[PDB]
């Protein structure tokens, strides 16, 4: 239904939609990217498990 | 959907609550289950030695000819089932190419310990009971009722997956189809370091600075023991039990006490009998559980759903043969309680 | 579809679509994550890894 | 009588004092809770039949009766509780009885036809004199006739016309029109014409559907005849909170004075 | 000692057995001849209660309790020290709850109501009654039914339930449950309703009945409204007394074995989902 | 007989009641009304408009997540067979961590999984606790509702997450299954000595067995007076009518003592929020101060001491 | 899509959006949490701190 909103004020509501979208969005690509550089979230095919890689007295909780 | 009337049993205080009701419809359905059959008439010890008129006899030496022919005749009743005697033998009766005949002959060892050695505390409570072959096995080469390690014990954990129930939550008859932990029997009838007295006690009550109690894990799985323990003797938790104070034993019928030997007497089957007997059965045998265990012995697999295994009929003076030399060690404390001295291996 | 919203209530088409769209990126992700391939959490190996050739997917490959 | 620590010592534990602690709360809060009990018909009054004088202190104050509460209403109106011409409605009650015995606690025999009196079960609170209306100011207890937007619904006996028949079974009326509550969207009276019109609560009328396919209502509370003495709507359409009450009231009154059995006991 | 509109319907009849010899009040109670045999029944009761105290030498709420008699029993009259005072004192309790029923249905006619609180009563106490007698006809003697302390009887709630090992899982035990948790969700639900309507914030108005129907439409899609939560309340606390009786009647009679093999008996075999 | 009050012999229906004006009502109001006929004997008819606020959506997805987080691991838990989980239904759940983690958080499959879901129903719920208060807020209303709800969800927070924190395991929390969760009341109850012997518990039940009595009662006191038009309470508490002065006599020659309209739905309403108030109380010192409720009742002539058996039980550990 | 707001309340929008991502930053932290790799709490050691060669992530290592 109509929220009854004119031009201008659905403008400015979307001026600060898109302030606060794409500010959390490149925060969060950014916190991504360190988290990433940190450890690459995803495994290549030889996998990141710690008993495949790491001697066996590197306990593992997997 | 069941009926009255019910033998009841009151095994406390009146209004206490504390009975047990058992159907009588039901007793009578698994009568052919919970009788043993008709024993064979006593043998004579008189005679040549079993182990002189047999190349490969040994653990029944020291037994007359006609009483290793009686024996050997009500094991094949009680475990061989409709094998007879190719069960555990093959052409030859004196070779061991069978695990059946090397797991038979460690099954008499066992079965001669625990009329020895458990009838004093467990397995004569109400009559001089003891325990045969078909105790356990009636008439089939697996006992009915023996358990194997559950399939989610020995599996390959994804420990960052989804849906592991943590040997809990999950149907099952030895947890009495509650969601209790399924690896109770291994926890409690294989494994020594369960702690079964889960109920708190403290000073006074309280969680006082010296007090230690168990997690509410390690409750659940005492609780889902216990389930087990009501399931194989068909009677609830009042059987041994005020269960408005389980951690009092003055407060207990007598079945607890017994009870509790039974426990340290299913470690025991399991631990010194059952378990090494995983070197006689073939690698891929299908008997073994999915774990590649032998079945363990449990409440129930003397007590299938019966109070007394079969009617409490007496085996020990009707089947001396199957009666051992009592241990000179033996001490039912030596099973995970004040030691670990006669838990072998462990 | 530009007149379904003269009888389709766009209102309660987009909400639900988000609202179902959020449950449904959590299924699917919950159902990589109890895939030992595609749970990146664990991190397990790629069978891939281990094989000498390309498995495809309609490849019609023979042992 | 050891000590428990950190968790107390002898009996004096923390078990205890969180039930403790507990039991005060609960002590408060049924203090409380009779607090606001007291905030009708509070301060008690004493029988006034009774060969002594009443007491300086009356009963009912343990917990104290509390300050008589504000409520701010839609129509701008601040009323306070106890409404204190509900009170003085009381003080000034018409009895059309008297006390059976002169002693305190000593029930109230009505002097003429108990029907009239409005005593007992017939009695009735002072309620207000304006008809309610909804949050939008719209009549909230309406006659069908007038709030055309309301119907019966298809599944369901539309009683306009139905006869009305009486404890006796003999015909108190016919439904000229069905009051409903616009708030509740239920049916709070039944207008029953008589061969005039009165009013039949809901409650007290039962739609029965005779084995002729014929729906009508039962008034197992007053005869018949005694649909005639039904107060009367000072406005035909519109109905006020006091005439609901008087109304339900009257019915009330026929549940125990109707016949004369009713009021009387299966072994006396 | 009478309130501001009480005597305004303090009227002589409504009677169903006293006639207007019992037809009085004593302070706020009114008592009726159901009263008297209440009160008798009660104080004699408790006179049982503190007879067994005394030969239990069990002066304490807490752990004095009238046990009925043994299970060997049966049906038969008990001695008092074996279960006899558990025997008077259920005579007792049914005679005082239908009395205080029955006075309860006097009261009604009385002020012209409808029997509805008599009724529900009335269902409570078919669960008593059901539960010291059904029970004991089920399982054989007056041993099955419950004790009379007000911690002892947990404690036979407790082995009762434990007989069937876990008795959480009783069927009419987690119905019984839900309609319980149903019961206290509905009563904080419907008074803080009818608080919020009529205490909303300081400087507000008392609001009304759309009020309270649009409350609960935006709240949950749906709002029973002023007669419907009522009809309601009284089914939940009702069906969780019916619900209770048909737990106590047939955890023993009707099934000896663990509540969760009774689960296992019937729903893991549906034939929809076994196999 | 006279008319029970029961069921609604005839329904009436009028236009279908959008809602009363609320600050975004006219746009989060969703659904279009539907009167259920089977509802309408009992209540009102009318099922619908649902407000679709922020709080309440994003409250209803988070309870959809937190309830597909646990399908989906019955579903891995019984080999990804819906035939299975609808089999084993109620055995099935989300188990907690296991006391070796203590507070840890674990991995999934280590009740790493039961955390998730823990915080997501948690959220989820403390967003439905604000659409609680902002739904009664909007109207105008006392936010008595949502302190009730309040209280439901400190009983709540307390079994799950409040409680085994305080014990330091989050094996002491509550089990996301059917039958786990009662798995959880024998053992937190036996481990903990044993809660008939916890006068919280006692408490407890007294105020549940109270809401059932109060709530039978006055819903039975209502139905007695609604020939007084006593259902429509708020009317009979700002203007008492015979119907209130009735049901207030009643109980008042009953017991000795009334409420009022009001001042019932105060006594139900504490009555029936004192149930998990006070459990939340039990609950917590079971664990922390209370290690065993048996012997703490001992301690305090609570606990009743039966015939000594014949023959007792003896331990054989000593 | 500056006309949503004509027809979708942007104050459920916007108040939505952040109770969903607050849950759904939980979600995601105890995900982490759970995962030993990426459980900070906890700190364990990275696949890679014992790998000779870089796992990569779409480059197509053979063992
Ligand atoms: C006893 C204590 C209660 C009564 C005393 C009292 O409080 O004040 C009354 C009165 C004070 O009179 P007053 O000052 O003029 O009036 C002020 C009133 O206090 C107050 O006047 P009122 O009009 O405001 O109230 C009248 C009164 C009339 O009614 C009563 O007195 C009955 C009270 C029953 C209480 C039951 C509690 C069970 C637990 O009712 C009450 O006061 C009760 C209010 C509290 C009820 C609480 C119920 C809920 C408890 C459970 C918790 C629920 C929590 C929910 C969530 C919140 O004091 C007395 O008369 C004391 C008399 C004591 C008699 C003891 C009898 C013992 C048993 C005898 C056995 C043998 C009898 C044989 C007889 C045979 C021949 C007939
Ligand atoms: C181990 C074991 C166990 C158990 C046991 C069991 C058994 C045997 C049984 C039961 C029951 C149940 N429960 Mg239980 N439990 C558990 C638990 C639980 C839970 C959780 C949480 O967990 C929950 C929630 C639950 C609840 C329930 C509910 C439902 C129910 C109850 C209620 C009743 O009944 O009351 C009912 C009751 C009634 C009605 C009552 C009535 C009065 C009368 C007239 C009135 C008058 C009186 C008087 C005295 C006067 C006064 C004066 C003034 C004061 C002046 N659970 C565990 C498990 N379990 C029942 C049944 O079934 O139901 C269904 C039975 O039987
Ligand atoms: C270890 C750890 C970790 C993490 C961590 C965390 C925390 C703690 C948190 C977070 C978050 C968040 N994230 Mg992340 N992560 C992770 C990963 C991820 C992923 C993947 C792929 O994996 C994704 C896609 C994400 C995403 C996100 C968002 C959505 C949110 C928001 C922010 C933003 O905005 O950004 C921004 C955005 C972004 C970053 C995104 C975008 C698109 C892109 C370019 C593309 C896509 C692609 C794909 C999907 C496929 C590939 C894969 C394969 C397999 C190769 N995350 C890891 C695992 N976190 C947050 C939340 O939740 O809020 C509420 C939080 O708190
Ligand atoms: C589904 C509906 C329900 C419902 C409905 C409802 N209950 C009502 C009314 C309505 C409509 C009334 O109208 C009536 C009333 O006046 O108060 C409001 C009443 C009442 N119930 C009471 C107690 C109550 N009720 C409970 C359960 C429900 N009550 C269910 C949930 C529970 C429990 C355990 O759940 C309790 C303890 C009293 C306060 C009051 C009766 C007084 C009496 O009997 O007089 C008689 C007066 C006395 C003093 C009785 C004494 C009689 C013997 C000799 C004393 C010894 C007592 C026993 C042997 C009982 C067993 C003891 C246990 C420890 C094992
Ligand atoms: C909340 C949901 C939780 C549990 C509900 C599970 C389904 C309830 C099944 C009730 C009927 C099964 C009991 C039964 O079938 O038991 C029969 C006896 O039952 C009897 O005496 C009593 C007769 C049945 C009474 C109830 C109908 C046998
Ligand atoms: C004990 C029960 C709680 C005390 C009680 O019955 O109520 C109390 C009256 O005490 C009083 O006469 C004394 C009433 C109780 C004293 C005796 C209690 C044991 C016997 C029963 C207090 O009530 P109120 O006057 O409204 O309080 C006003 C508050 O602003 C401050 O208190
Ligand atoms: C249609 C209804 C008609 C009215 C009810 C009629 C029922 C009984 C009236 C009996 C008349 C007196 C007979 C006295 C006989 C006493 C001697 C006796 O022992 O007879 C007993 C008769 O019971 C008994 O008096 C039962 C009575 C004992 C009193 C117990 C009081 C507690 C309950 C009070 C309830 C009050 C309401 C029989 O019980 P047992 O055979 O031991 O049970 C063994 C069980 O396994 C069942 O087989
Ligand atoms: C799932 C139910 C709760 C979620 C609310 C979604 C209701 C479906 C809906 O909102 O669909 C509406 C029509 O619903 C209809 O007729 C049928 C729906 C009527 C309203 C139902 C409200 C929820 C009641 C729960 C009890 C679409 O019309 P509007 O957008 O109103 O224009
Ligand atoms: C498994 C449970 C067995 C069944 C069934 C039967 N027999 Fe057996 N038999 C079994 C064992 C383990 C042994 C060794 C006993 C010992 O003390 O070591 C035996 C022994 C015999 C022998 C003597 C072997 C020899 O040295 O010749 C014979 C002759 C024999 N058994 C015969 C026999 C028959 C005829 C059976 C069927 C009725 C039978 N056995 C059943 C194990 C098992
Ligand atoms: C209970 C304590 C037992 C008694 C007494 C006896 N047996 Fe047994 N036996 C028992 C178990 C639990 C098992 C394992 C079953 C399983 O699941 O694998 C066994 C096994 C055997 C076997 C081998 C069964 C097979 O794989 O075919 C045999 C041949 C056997 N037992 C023989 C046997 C005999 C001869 C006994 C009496 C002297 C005897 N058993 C006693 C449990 C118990
Ligand atoms: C076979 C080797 C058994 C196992 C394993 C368990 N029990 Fe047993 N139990 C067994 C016998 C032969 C007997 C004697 C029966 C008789 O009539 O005397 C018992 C006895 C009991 C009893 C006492 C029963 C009674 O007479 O009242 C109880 C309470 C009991 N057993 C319990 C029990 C439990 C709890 C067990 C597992 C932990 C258990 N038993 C194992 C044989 C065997
Ligand atoms: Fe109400």
């Amino acid at each position: 239904i109509r929220t009854g909103l004119t031009d201008e004020e659905c403008q400015e509501i979307h001026e600060m939609n898109m302030l606060g979208m794409h500010a959390y969005w490149s925060i969060g690509l950014i916190a991504n990217a360190l988290a990433y550089a940190w450890r690459p979230f995803h495994q290549g095919r030889a996998g990141n498990r710690l008993e495949d890689h790491a001697p066996d007295y590197v306990r593992s909780a997997l | 959907c069941e009926r009255p009337p019910f033998e009841q049993e009151q095994t406390g205080p009146r209004g206490t609550g504390m009975y047990v009701l058992d159907n009588p419809r039901i007793l009578e359905s698994r009568l052919d289950l919970h009788t043993a059959p008709e024993a064979r008439p006593m043998a004579s010890e008189d005679g040549e030695r079993a182990g002189d008129v047999h190349e490969n006899v040994q653990v029944l030496a020291d037994l007359s000819d006609e009483q290793f022919w009686r024996i050997k005749e009500e094991m094949t009743d009680w475990v061989a089932g409709d094998e007879g005697c190719t069960y555990c033998h093959t052409d030859d009766l004196a070779s061991d190419e069978k695990y059946q005949y090397r797991v038979s002959r460690d099954m008499i060892e066992m079965t001669r310990y625990l009329n020895a050695n458990w009838a004093d505390t467990h397995l004569t409570h109400s009559n001089e009971a003891g325990v045969t072959c078909y105790t356990c096995h009636r008439g089939e080469p697996i006992p009915p009722a023996s358990w194997h390690s559950e399939e989610e014990s020995g599996e390959t954990r994804f420990m960052t997956g989804m849906g592991d129930l943590q040997l809990q939550n999950k149907i099952s008859s030895k947890t009495a189809y509650t969601a209790f932990p399924r690896d109770a029997l291994d926890t409690f009838l294989v494994g020594h370091e369960g702690e079964l007295s889960i109920v708190g006690e403290g000073e006074g009550g309280l969680r006082t600075a010296t007090t230690e109690g168990v997690s509410l894990r390690e409750a659940y799985e005492a609780v889902g023991l216990m389930m087990h323990l009501s399931y194989s003797l068909d009677a609830g938790c009042t059987l041994c039990h005020n269960v408005s104070r389980w951690a009092s034993w003055e407060d207990s019928p007598k079945e607890r006490e017994t009870a509790w030997h039974g426990i340290r007497m299913a470690r025991d089957i399991n631990v010194n009998w059952i378990n090494p007997l995983i070197d006689e059965y073939p690698e891929d045998a299908d008997v073994l559980g999915p774990t590649g265990d032998v079945g363990k012995v449990s409440c129930q697999t003397c007590h299938n759903k019966e109070r007394r295994p079969l009617y409490g009929e007496e085996f020990l003076e009707l089947y001396p043969e199957l009666v051992g030399e009592p241990d000179p060690d033996f001490d039912y404390l030596q099973f995970g309680d004040l030691g670990t001295d006669l838990l072998k291996g462990v | 579809m530009w007149k379904l919203w003269k009888f389709v209530d766009f209102r309660m088409t987009a909400v639900g679509f988000h609202l179902f769209f959020a449950l449904l990126a959590f299924a699917v992700h919950f159902a990589c994550i109890s895939s030992e391939r595609f749970n990146w959490l664990e991190g397990a190996p790629a069978a891939e890894y281990y094989m000498d050739e390309d498995p495809g997917i309609w490849k019609r490959t023979s042992y | 009588m050891e000590a428990f620590y950190p968790m107390g010592i002898a009996r004096f534990d923390w078990g205890i004092w969180a039930v403790i602690f507990f039991f005060v709360f609960l002590a408060g809060l049924i203090v409380y809770c009779r607090r606001e009990d007291k905030r009708e018909g509070y301060p008690l009054i004493s029988d006034p039949n009774d060969k002594y004088g009443a007491p300086r202190l009356v009963s009912g104050t343990i917990p104290r009766v509390p300050k008589p509460k504000t409520f701010l209403l839609r129509d701008g109106r601040t009323i306070q509780v106890p409404r204190q011409e509900k009170v003085e409605w009381d003080r000034n009650y018409k009895l059309e009885a008297q006390p059976t015995a002169p002693w305190p606690g000593s029930p109230l025999e009505p002097i003429g036809n108990p029907m009239k009196a409005a005593i007992g079960p017939g009695a009735y609170a002072k309620r207000e004199d304006k008809p309610e209306l909804t949050w939008h100011n719209k009549q909230k207890i309406v006659p069908m006739r007038i709030a055309t937007e309301y119907y019966v619904v298809e599944d369901d006996p539309d009683l306009r016309g139905a006869p009305v028949v009486g404890l006796c079974g003999g015909q108190g009326g016919r439904v000229r029109d069905i009051w409903v509550d616009r708030s509740e969207c239920r049916i709070m009276y039944y207008e029953v014409e008589i061969s005039d019109s009165v009013l039949l609560p809901q409650c007290f009328a039962r739609e029965t559907r005779r084995m002729d396919g014929v729906w009508e209502i039962r008034v197992n509370s007053i005869t018949a005849e005694q649909f005639r003495d039904v107060p009367r709507l000072s406005n035909p359409d519109q109905i006020t909170p006091q005439e609901e009450d008087m109304v339900c009231a009257y019915y009330g009154a026929g549940t125990l004075y109707a016949v004369p059995g009713r009021t009387e006991p299966f072994l006396p | 000692a009478m309130l501001d509109f009480e005597r305004k319907y303090r009227v002589r009849g409504g009677t169903l057995l006293g006639g207007d010899l019992f037809d009085f009040w004593v302070g706020p109670f009114y008592v009726g001849f159901f009263g008297v045999t209440a009160i008798f029944c009660a104080v004699f009761g408790f006179l049982m209660i503190g007879l067994k105290a005394a030969i239990s030498e069990t002066w304490s709420i807490f752990q004095l309790v009238l046990a009925p008699p043994n299970l060997e029993n049966g049906f038969a009259l008990a001695p008092l020290d074996e279960g006899g005072l558990w025997q008077i004192v259920t005579a007792c309790a049914i005679g005082a709850f239908v009395s205080w029923a029955l006075r309860e249905v006097e009261i009604s006619r009385k002020l012209g109501i409808g029997y509805h609180i008599p009724f529900a009563f009335g269902v409570a106490i078919s669960f008593f009654v059901l539960a010291q007698l059904g029970r004991p006809l089920l399982l054989g003697g007056w041993g099955h039914a419950f004790p009379y302390g007000i911690i002892a009887h947990l404690d036979w709630v407790n082995n009762v339930g434990y007989q069937n090992l876990h008795y959480h899982y009783h069927w009419a035990h987690m119905l019984g449950c839900s309609l319980f948790f149903a019961t206290s969700f509905a009563l904080a639900l419907h008074g803080g309703l009818i608080l919020s309507v009529t205490n909303p914030k300081k400087g507000e108005v008392v609001k009304t009945a759309e009020h309270e129907n649009t409350f609960f439409r935006d709240f949950v899609g749906y709002s029973i409204g002023s007669l419907g939560i009522h009809r309601l309340g009284l089914a939940l606390a009702l069906s969780t007394s019916i619900s209770c009786i048909f737990g106590i009647l047939t955890t023993g009679p009707f099934w000896s074995r663990g509540w969760p093999e009774w689960w296992y008996t019937w729903w893991p075999q549906i034939p929809i989902w076994n196999w | 007989a006279e008319y029970q009050n029961v069921f609604t012999r005839v329904q009436v229906r009028g236009p279908a009641e959008q809602g009363l004006e609320v600050p975004g009502g006219s746009w989060n109001r969703v659904g279009r009304p539907r009167f259920s006929y089977l509802l309408g004997k009992i209540g009102d008819a009318q099922v619908g408009p649902i407000y679709l606020g922020a709080t309440g959506v994003v409250a209803s997805l988070g309870f959809l997540i937190f309830c597909l987080m646990v399908g989906f691991n019955w579903l891995a838990a019984v080999d990804w067979s819906v035939r299975e989980v609808f089999r084993q239904f109620w055995w099935l759940a989300v188990e907690v961590p296991p006391p070796e983690y203590g507070l840890r958080i674990p991995p999934f499959n280590d009740g790493g999984w039961f955390l998730w879901g823990l915080a997501i129903c948690s959220l989820s719920l403390l967003m439905w606790w604000a659409r609680t208060y902002i739904r009664a807020r909007a109207l105008g209303l006392g936010t008595h509702v949502a302190w009730a709800f309040a209280a439901a969800l400190w009983f709540y927070f307390i079994i799950t997450i409040i409680r085994p924190v305080a014990i330091g395991s989050w094996d002491e929390s509550l089990p996301i299954g059917m039958f786990a969760h009662l798995d959880w009341l024998v053992a937190i109850s036996e481990r903990y000595g044993n809660f008939y012997y916890n006068p919280f518990h006692m408490l407890s039940i007294a105020f549940c067995f109270g809401s059932a009595l109060l709530f039978a009662a006055h819903g039975a006191t209502i139905l007695a007076t609604g020939r007084y038009n006593s259902e429509r309470e708020i009317e009979q508490i700002t203007d008492r009518g015979t119907g209130s002065e009735r049901a207030a006599l009643f109980w008042r020659w009953t017991m000795g003592f009334n409420a009022t309209m009001e001042s019932i739905h105060r006594w139900g309403y504490w009555m029936a929020i004192l149930v998990p108030l006070v459990a939340s109380i039990g609950l917590f010192l079971s664990g922390t101060v209370i290690e065993s409720w048996y012997e703490w009742g001992l301690k305090h002539n609570l606990v009743p001491i039966y015939e000594e058996l014949s023959d007792p039980a003896r331990n054989p550990a000593a």
